[PDB]
């Protein structure tokens, strides 16, 4: 299946989660803080 | 009194061989005493057990008295798996860890039989990671082949299975962007984490007191 980690690997690929406590940077052209 | 009789000469560069464990080798085989007789050949193939660390033994006989045994030993770039070292080739062996162990090495890991692929990567993100202020301490792939790179720092970056030279591409875009965030702070970027398309989460940490 993959368990816990392709879980957690598509989340983030397709979905865009973070885990509690991480800052997140989307780079539509440029760095950017959640701000 | 005592002086010898077989002499034994050992050549080439040589860090983890002692030489007594030459000596322990021929000595520990049969019929001690046919000692420049016992086939120059089967005593390579007895150094060569005795120790996984020699690439090579060559083995020649110089009359009257002497045994000449050249060595190569495997110059590790790096500790796979924790218990075994890799060269460049992808070549694994292994050392008593009551040998050097205080070396300066970086750490690889990876299923049984994927030291040379590991290599591969080792070589591709420590190569771009270099060009820039940063080294390589660990690298791991798992089975279904996501790396993970511990860093000169203890900053982990989990690349996940794609775009890695993309994704640690990303990583060195930001990390000026992460420093300042991190002392303004005062906490310790613990891992960035890639699996994005174009952006990347961070994990910060305290610091040490
Ligand atoms: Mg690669
Ligand atoms: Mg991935």
């Amino acid at each position: 299946n993959g368990g816990q980690e392709a879980l957690e690997e598509r989340a983030r690929n397709e979905l865009s989660m973070t885990r509690p406590g991480e800052t997140f940077y989307r780079l539509v052209p440029d760095a950017s803080k959640r701000a | 009194q005592r002086l010898p009789l077989s002499k034994l000469v050992l050549t080439g560069e040589r860090h983890y061989t002692r030489n007594d464990d030459i000596r322990q080798s021929i000595l520990a085989l049969g019929e001690p005493g046919t000692f420049m007789t016992q086939d120059v050949n089967i005593i390579q193939t007895q150094i060569e057990q005795r120790l996984p660390w020699i690439k090579q033994v060559s083995v020649r006989k110089q009359w009257p008295d002497e045994l000449k045994i050249h060595l190569v030993e495997y110059v590790p770039i790096a500790r796979w798996n924790d218990q075994h070292m890799v060269d460049a080739e992808g070549n694994t062996f292994s050392v008593p860890p009551e040998r050097t162990s205080k070396q300066v090495l970086p750490m690889l890991y990876g299923p049984e039989g994927s030291a040379n692929e590991v290599l591969q990567g080792y070589r591709e993100m420590g190569q771009m990671l270099a060009k820039d202020r940063f080294t390589l301490k660990e690298a791991a792939m798992t089975a279904r082949r996501s790396w993970q790179l511990t860093l000169n720092n203890d900053i982990k970056l989990n690349l996940g299975r794609g775009d890695t030279m993309k994704r640690l591409a990303r990583f060195v875009e930001l990390y000026p962007v992460l420093q300042q965030q991190a002392q303004t702070d005062g906490k310790r970027i613990s891992y960035v984490d890639l699996r994005y398309d174009s952006g990347a989460a961070v994990g910060w940490a305290p610091l040490p007191p």
